[PDB]
């Protein structure tokens, strides 16, 4: 359901 | 020293589509869709992985990050959450995209919890602070709402006076989803009124304190509404009507159902607390 943020935050 | 007052409202004199229904009461279920920009210090507690929503917040300076006591600690449930689990999510208005170019994602760099925070029994001073590794960007979207002071407090936490509450938690009590009803795409808010201690206290066998207050609609009244599932940690909100600042009153605490009638939503009493966020806030 949610969308994929960028993996710099991750 | 500017809080409580938004970018697209207060700032250029526009009025949003309901908060005249506060000011004339001076003296989420069954919400609605909030307006842009509307609640720039909403904030979304994010789960690394897996990616979800945790929780609701809100922001009260470019580090800091107020929220509710059990959505990082809450033994019932196994939950107790540390740091690097998390994330923040501000300037935010869709639940579930990634809102390019608007929205800003921090990362915690220290948790704060009352001391005395009762999860054993009530949920008694329900509170917990969050200092953000590096200061966020204000915005159109972005921008801290203020803490209540004695007086404010003492004007404004009066039954009958109502306030705001916004989140991204469910649309029903029932469990519900992206079919029937239960997740809403956006931001949701709805105005509630404070209500008289007496009738919170008969509306429930668990003890309430004074760290504590209840909102919401009586049977009689015939208007609904409530948080729900996904909404805890985030703000109870006033506007104070002599300064035209935005203050947060309470905190999204617990409930017995979502919408219930009989039944309200208890917050926690942000003023009565705010020694300790002083002292968190002073001491680190
Ligand atoms: N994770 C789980 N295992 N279960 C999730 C149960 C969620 C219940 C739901 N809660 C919530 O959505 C959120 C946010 C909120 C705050 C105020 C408000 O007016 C509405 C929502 N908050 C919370 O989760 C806090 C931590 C325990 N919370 C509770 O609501 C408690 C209340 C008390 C718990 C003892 C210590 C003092 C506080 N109840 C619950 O989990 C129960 C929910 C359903 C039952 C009736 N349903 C049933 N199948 N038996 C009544 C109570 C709500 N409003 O009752």
């Amino acid at each position: 359901d949610f969308e994929e943020i960028p993996e710099e935050y991750l | 020293a500017d809080c409580g007052l938004r970018p697209l409202f207060e700032k250029k004199s526009l009025e949003d589509k309901t908060e005249r229904e506060l000011l004339e009461s001076y003296i989420i279920v069954e919400g609605s869709d909030a307006e842009i920009g509307m609640s720039p210090w909403q904030v979304m507690l994010f789960r690394k992985s897996p990616q979800e929503l945790l929780c609701g917040a809100s922001l009260i300076s470019d580090r800091w990050v107020l929220t509710a006591a059990h959505c990082l600690l809450y033994p019932p449930w196994d939950k107790n959450f540390t740091e690097n689990d998390l994330l923040v999510r501000i300037g935010k208005h869709s639940r579930t995209r990634y809102e390019r170019n608007i929205e800003k994602i921090s990362m915690l760099e220290k948790i704060y919890i009352h001391p005395r925070y009762n999860w054993r029994e009530n949920l008694d001073r329900d509170i917990a602070l969050m200092k953000l590794k590096k200061p966020v960007a204000f915005s159109d979207y972005i921008h801290p709402v203020c803490l209540p002071d004695r007086e404010t407090a003492a004007s404004l936490l009066q039954a009958g006076y109502k306030g705001r509450v916004t989140g991204w938690g469910n649309l029903k009590e029932t469990w519900t989803a992206n079919v029937g009803k239960g997740q809403p795409s956006v931001l949701q808010v709805v105005n509630l009124p404070i209500v008289e201690r007496p009738v919170c206290k008969d509306s429930t066998r668990i003890r309430i304190t004074d760290n504590m207050f209840c909102a919401g609609y009586k049977p009689d009244e015939g208007k609904r509404g409530d948080a729900c599932e996904g909404d805890s940690g985030g703000p109870f909100v006033m506007k104070s009507p002599f300064n035209n600042r935005w203050y947060q009153m309470g905190i999204v605490s617990w409930g017995e159902g979502c919408d219930r009638d009989g039944k309200y939503g208890f917050y926690t009493h942000v003023f009565r607390l705010k020694k300790w966020i002083q002292k968190v806030i002073d001491q680190f």
